[PDB]
RNA sequence: GGUUGCGGCCAUAUCUACCAGAAAGCACCGUUUCCCGUCCGAUCAACUGUAGUUAAGCUGGUAAGAGCCUGACCGAGUAGUGUAGUGGGUGACCAUACGCGAAACUCAGGUGCUGCAAUCU
RNA sequence: GAAAUCUCCAGUAGAACAAAAGGGUAAAAGCCCCCUUGAUUUUGAUUUUCAGUGUGAAUACAAACCAUGAAAGUGUGGCC
RNA sequence: AAGCGAAUGAUUAGAGGUUCCGGGGUCACCUUGACCUAUUCUCAAACUUUAAAUAUGUAAGAAGUCCUUGUUAC
């Protein structure tokens, strides 16, 4: 018959990564986690108790719970035609803290930071993040670049 | 006799017809799950800060 | 030179690998016992032939570690059973040197009835200060290719001491 | 012996703490790790260390950055409090354990309450929190890789801190003179050992025996003319200078860093660079076939 | 029971199947040679180099490596002497070929349930081949250039699909062009060893480099 | 700057061979009445820094060193791949268009940094 | 004696972990030893199978009482 | 995809190195039985260091940022 138990396929999932297995590094568990962080799941497969279903490996929700040596994590799950919140308590060198969140966090430092400053002088910041504008014109010279000119090379086998 | 015995076409089409929508979550979460200890506490501090507010508040 | 490189005698170890277990391993244990004054262990067959006679758990030999003077004085006193005079083999890649014997009831000691007659080997455990390195619980090391003991320096320690020689084929 | 280039590309080296052997990560995982629920708590330890001519104790907290010391108690500083040899005994264990008890209790403003025993007969007791008073400093005993045995010195510096105000959490499994034929502490036979009771005995025992050895050894109480039925005055003036002055009154610290840097600078090796390096390979080369 | 033609297994239709735990009961290769000719040569003696290429992705069955590889050394060695050139065969037969074998008698249907449990058993190995991927090698002399291009362009014919002989520009069956290889063992960079040669890496121990090409140094003293 | 105690990242730190180490420490080292453990005070426990030693550990340097790490307009825009075509080809597969883009290889460099506390000609 | 027992050296795991395979594990999750019964109670919350039903298994807790440890801790059956 | 002068499994070839756990030819005798060392060819759905493209989770704020002090039996 057919097997779906709670670790089917993960013969790559729960590795631990070539020259990294053995004993956790310890600041995983000197991190500090309060509920409503934004943490994300790459189960490390040393360690078995409170494991996360493979679906959740590398998936990303907020902390609602925070226990005694586990999290409780929120996790969106698309289940057919919706999601549904998932909640989960995972041991806390399953999780780490995702770093999309601080960058965030730090842009909103600068836009204060922008913001105080834009009070005395400097109206109008700009705060929004513009994408990649095309590259206005410019001046190209030629010292010691004459344009080299290229022409395809003949096919030989080289082998 | 034998047929298709499972396929996935047309789920994903018929998934996005009403939509994949968010749960829209809410202000204040519902506190259930959460530790017992905490949340027999997080009921004492809610009732002291009405009590205290009443009292300002006159 | 150096007293602390000087090269000494660690321990001296004394099997006996019998076939069976029972009263005669009683015998055996406690002339070791007597012998080096220290009761000896007896180590268990890890696997079964049925060639041997040997179960697991059976206690198919015993064996006595001695360290120290009582160790020294033990080792004379059986190379003198073959006077003192050893092999170019027997002498390890590491130092370690070993012979065999096989009588020691009416050799050093007062022989008693009920007591039984067996062979057994010796084997010179030998190395130099600095052994703590590589058996202490923290900070365990390994100890220096200069400190290393090899076939050729126990030979010179075994030629300097027991006026002893090598090669008596 | 020269090992395969394959083996030493697939080794996963241990942490270096680990490779260098002084530190049990398996156990500081579980010493260093937090209840959750108590987000940024310091969990702090109480590091003993016995290396031979000294005894190490300082309470230790951890961070992500590493480990932040709050005050170090060392048994070459007990020649301030009248413990002048035998800096690494059970009894000076006791005292230095005691110093770092009383040292972080003046250091965080509990001092005035926890005066933990102020007559000491060596009994088993905790520090009971003092009601409508903040509760005792709670450490917990981080031995490292040392042994746990009934009647150790690491054990020492626990009892040191115990009867030093600060709430360790233990029981008499391991403390010298504890009974397998009953539940009971000997309460005389530990307290021998706060007050070099282990030693005096013997001491005395050298001197009524021979003379060689009560003068190799115990030279240095030889050396001031001391007896070993005057180790408990001795011990004594030291628990009682402790719980004065803890205050961690350093040295004088004679020829400053500059100098220190500089002398040691002087002596130690310096890394070819690269262009010595390539001549050093150039001129090997000519050597080593230089018609050879 | 006998074999089916090869158009039943010419393309690379399912994954690599080789022998393995999984695969117990495999038959045993028809190619066992893959070394013709003075294998023993030193790079020296043998400086051209002609190859028969495959233009296509299939499988080469191992009975045609081995027809083939006959029909090229009989051919060779007949007209230039068997010491004269050394024939290696580049690929080697590691896929599994697997057969459903249908009954062929009258009332067939009753004892054999047609496509169920179809899973067939091991029936033969085969080789897959890439566009541009190597099948033979010869190393020879420039001297026997047309010779090995007769028995090169005499064992296409044994093998399908289309594949061409081309002669190589490295020396020998070794990495590099023929000049700088001539650079290489000209300043004593190069070392036999039986059926090909060792290099001197500009890194690595000096003295074990010193010891195993001492000519490089003298000449660099010189 | 050296050392120690506790550590962070966990080989730029590992491995092999050699060599060096002024003072301080560390270690080796010295002894079994008591605590304690083994067959053995080797381990472990206890005791003195007392007889010494850098021999070793440990620290640092050397290796056209292996390994590891980073980078390369090095391989290579290569393999592969998403999308497109009433493109090619009997097919197998291939080329093109808009994109993304390796790995091995070649070469170059490097070979632990740092936190707390204490101590050191 | 190939292989009985001992000693030393090398040994990134090439062993063992009850049983399939896969993953995990080196002062250990392996081997040897000491102590026990948490393989307990009251229910609830959650993950997987999913209708987000059940069953099964599992995860984190809480309130207890215990075990063990010197302690941190670990333990609500078997490393997963 | 790539990779086996990286592990495991396979694999072709040649080269260099032996214990009294056999020279099979004169008791330690030039004397073919190995494995190891360094190369070489070719591979792998149930091999892998490395590793795409596509597909994939989260975030891009007023339910947020910052300052101050209030409750708790945590």
């Amino acid at each position: 018959g057919k097997s779906h138990g709670y670790r089917s396929r993960t013969r790559y999932m729960f590795q631990r990564d070539f020259r990294k297995h053995g004993a956790v590094h310890l600041s995983t568990y000197l991190k500090v986690y309060k509920v409503g962080d934004i943490v994300d799941i790459k189960a490390n497969g040393s360690i078995q108790k409170g494991m996360p279903h493979k679906f959740y490996q590398g998936k990303t929700g907020v902390v609602y719970n925070v226990t005694k040596s586990s999290v409780g994590v929120i996790i969106n799950k698309m289940v057919g035609n919706r999601y549904l919140e998932k909640r989960l308590n995972l041991r806390v060198e399953h999780i780490k803290h995702s770093k999309c969140r601080q960058e965030f966090l730090e842009r909103v430092k600068a836009n204060a930071a922008k913001r105080a400053e834009a009070k005395a002088q400097g109206v109008a910041v700009q705060l929004k993040r513009q994408p990649a504008q095309p590259r206005e014109s410019r001046i190209v010279s030629t010292e010691g670049n004459v344009p080299q000119t290229l022409a395809p090379v003949p096919y030989e086998t080289f082998i | 006799a034998k047929s298709k015995n499972h396929t996935a076409h047309n789920q994903t089409r018929k998934a996005h017809r009403n939509g994949i929508k968010k749960p829209k979550t809410y202000k204040y979460p519902s506190l259930k799950g959460v530790d017992p200890k905490f949340r027999r506490n997080h009921k004492h501090a809610l009732h002291g800060t009405a009590k205290a507010l009443a009292a300002a508040k006159k | 030179q150096n007293p602390m490189r000087d090269l000494k005698i660690e321990k001296l170890v004394l099997n006996i690998s019998v076939g069976e277990s029972g009263d005669r391993l009683t015998r055996a244990s406690k002339v070791l016992e007597q012998l080096s004054g220290q009761t000896p262990v007896q180590s268990k067959a890890r696997y079964t032939v049925r060639t041997f006679g040997i179960r697991r758990n059976e206690k198919i030999a015993v064996h006595v570690t001695v360290r120290g003077p009582k160790a020294e004085e033990i080792l004379e006193r059986g190379l003198k059973v073959k006077e003192y005079q050893l092999r170019d083999r027997n002498f390890s890649a590491t130092g370690n040197f070993g012979f065999g014997i096989d009588e020691h009831i009416d050799l050093g000691i007062k022989y008693d009835p009920s007591i039984g007659i067996f062979g057994m080997d010796f084997y010179v455990v030998m190395n130099r200060p600095g052994a703590r390195v590589t058996r202490r619980k923290r900070c365990k090391g390994t100890v220096g290719n200069s400190h290393k003991t090899t076939k050729e320096d126990t030979v010179s320690w075994f030629k300097q001491k027991y006026d002893a020689d090598v090669l008596d084929k | 012996d020269a090992k395969s280039s394959a083996y030493s590309s697939r080794f996963q080296t241990p942490f270096r703490r680990r490779r260098e052997g002084k530190t049990d990560y398996y156990q500081r995982k579980r010493l260093v790790t937090q209840h959750k629920a108590k987000y940024n708590t310091p969990k702090y330890r109480l590091v003993v260390r016995f290396t031979n001519k000294d005894i190490i104790c300082q309470i230790i907290s951890s961070t992500i950055t590493g480990d932040v010391v709050l005050a170090a108690a060392y048994s070459h500083e007990l020649p301030r409090y009248g413990i002048t040899h035998g800096l690494t005994n059970w009894a000076a264990a006791y005292a230095t354990g005691l110093l770092i008890a009383r040292r972080t209790l003046q250091k965080l403003g509990l001092d005035e309450t926890y005066k933990g025993v102020e007559e000491v007969e060596g009994e088993y007791e905790l520090t009971e929190a003092v009601e409508d008073g903040p509760r005792p400093f709670k450490v917990f005993l981080d031995i490292g890789l040392q042994r746990t045995t009934t009647g150790a010195r690491v054990f020492g510096a626990l009892k040191g801190a115990s009867d030093g105000g600060l709430y360790v959490p233990h029981s008499e499994n391991r403390f010298p003179g504890w009974d397998f034929e009953t539940e009971e502490i000997d309460p005389e036979l530990l307290r021998s050992y706060i007050f070099g009771g282990h030693v005096s005995q013997y001491m005395e025992e050298l001197a009524d025996d021979d003379e060689e050895r009560f003068s190799e050894l115990f030279k240095g109480y030889l050396a001031d003319d001391i007896d070993a039925d005057s180790l408990e005055d001795i011990y004594t003036s030291a628990h009682e200078a402790i719980r004065a002055d803890p205050a961690f009154k350093p040295t004088e610290k004679k020829f400053t860093k500059e100098q220190y840097a500089a002398e040691s600078k002087k002596y130690r090796q310096t890394k070819l660079s690269k262009e010595e390096r390539a001549a050093r390979v150039a001129a090997k080369i000519a050597a080593l076939a230089g018609q050879q | 029971m006998a074999r089916r033609p090869a158009r039943c297994y010419r393309y690379q239709k399912n994954k690599p199947y080789p022998k393995s735990r999984y695969n117990r009961a495999v038959p045993d290769s028809k190619i066992r040679i893959y070394d013709l000719g003075k294998k023993k040569a030193t790079v020296d003696e043998f400086p051209l180099c002609v190859h028969l290429v495959s233009n296509e992705l299939e499988q080469l069955s191992s009975e045609a490596l081995e027809a083939a590889r006959i029909c090229a050394n009989k051919y060779i060695t007949k007209t230039v002497g068997r010491d004269a050139f050394h024939l290696r065969v580049r690929v080697h037969p590691f896929h599994v070929l697997r057969i459903n074998k249908m009954l062929s008698c009258a009332g067939a249907d009753r004892l054999q349930q047609g496509m169920r449990g179809a899973w067939g058993k091991p029936h033969g190995l085969a080789a897959r081949v890439d566009i541009g991927q190597i099948i033979f090698s010869v190393r020879c002399k420039d001297v026997n250039k047309p010779v090995v291009i007769e028995g090169l362009r005499r064992a296409r014919y044994k093998f399908p699909g289309q594949q061409k002989i081309i002669l190589s520009k490295k020396w020998g069956f070794t990495n590099l062009d023929r000049p700088e290889y001539i650079k290489k063992r000209d300043a004593g960079e190069i070392k036999d060893d039986g059926a090909f040669v060792k290099f001197l890496s500009k890194k690595g121990s000096l003295e074990k480099n010193y010891n195993e090409f001492p000519e490089y140094f003298q000449n660099l003293s010189a």
